[PDB]
């Protein structure tokens, strides 16, 4: 039971970390676009 | 070795100087005394010029003797290409320096994504040089690489990158535990001493200062070049006040582009 639950936890954390990195790259692009907007 | 090249060119100019100074002695003596209004003044001028010329001959002979004490020991197409290659290389170095000092580019506009393998290759290339710095990459949180740069028995720098571009740095002392309880890097800490908090501040200005827009290899290489100069902490005195200690601080400021020690109060 312990080993199965540890594997599920590790899968969830790998998914979250990769999500954070991709969202961070998108946030960088959006920050550049929004702050450099002329308006 | 290059020192023999410089000593030989030096002594070439020494012989030319000796020959011309001897000929200058005899040429000024050929003309004879000039007029120069006051009689006392003309005697003074002639004596002074003759004495100066003789002294210059003696100095040139002495310099030639000193270089003697210090001296050590189809085919034309290849040498012509060699000479022209060195000429083009030096010409291009000077012209590139003059032009990138004064660029006229105002904006990038007209009218980050990297494999982590590339980051490891770049940082291992930097770690191969500077034999007193060891860089140990690890990735505890995703693709953002975290670096421990140890530096002599002096520093431990924790550099937190983001896509092969330095983001944050924390400088701690040698003994200081940079690891947490679980043996991961302590990315968020301070260093219990005044000196290393000052060097964290100077390192953040260093990563704000060395900013090329596109190419990041020059940035990390130049940051490590600047960081390497901190090995003479606690040994270098300040180049403004001479002393080692201002308010109990060593000179924590290694100046960019001329790595000299200063207390930050001495700017
Ligand atoms: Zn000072």
């Amino acid at each position: 039971r312990n080993q199965q639950l540890r594997t599920l936890q590790e899968e969830c954390d790998r998914k979250l970390i990769t999500l954070r990195d991709e969202i961070s790259i998108d946030l960088y692009e959006l920050e550049e676009e929004y702050y450099s907007s002329s308006s | 070795v290059s020192v023999n090249l410089e000593a030989f060119s030096q002594a070439i100019s020494a012989i030319q100087a000796l020959r011309s100074s001897v000929s200058r002695v005899f040429d000024c003596l050929k003309d004879g005394m000039r007029n120069k209004e006051t009689l006392e003044g003309r005697e003074k001028a002639f004596i002074a010029h003759f004495q100066d010329n003789l002294h210059s001959v003696n100095r040139d002979l002495n310099e030639l003797e000193r270089l003697s004490n210090l001296v050590g020991k189809l085919y034309s197409q290849l040498l012509q290409a060699y000479k022209w290659s060195n000429k083009l290389q030096y010409h291009a170095g000077l012209a590139s320096g003059l032009l990138n000092q004064q660029s006229l580019k105002r904006s990038a506009n007209q009218m980050l994504v990297l494999p982590p393998q590339y980051v490891d290759d770049v940082i291992s290339r930097i770690d191969r040089m500077f034999p007193e710095m060891s860089i140990h990459l690890s990735r505890p949180n995703g693709t953002s690489a975290m670096l421990l740069v140890t530096l002599g028995k002096v520093l431990k720098v924790i550099v937190v990158m983001r896509s092969l571009f330095i983001d944050r740095t924390i400088v701690k002392g040698y003994n200081e535990n940079v690891y947490t309880e679980d043996g991961k890097l302590d990315i968020w800490s301070k260093s219990n001493y005044q000196v290393f908090q000052k060097v964290t501040d100077h390192a953040t200005t260093a990563l704000l200062h060395y900013q090329l827009p596109q190419m990041p290899d020059v940035v990390v290489r130049s940051f490590m070049t600047w960081l390497r100069s901190y090995i003479k902490l606690f040994q270098a005195p300040c180049q403004r006040c001479g002393k080692f200690l201002q308010d109990g601080l060593p000179p924590t400021w290694r100046d960019f582009r001329t790595l000299e020690a200063f207390h930050d109060t001495c700017r």
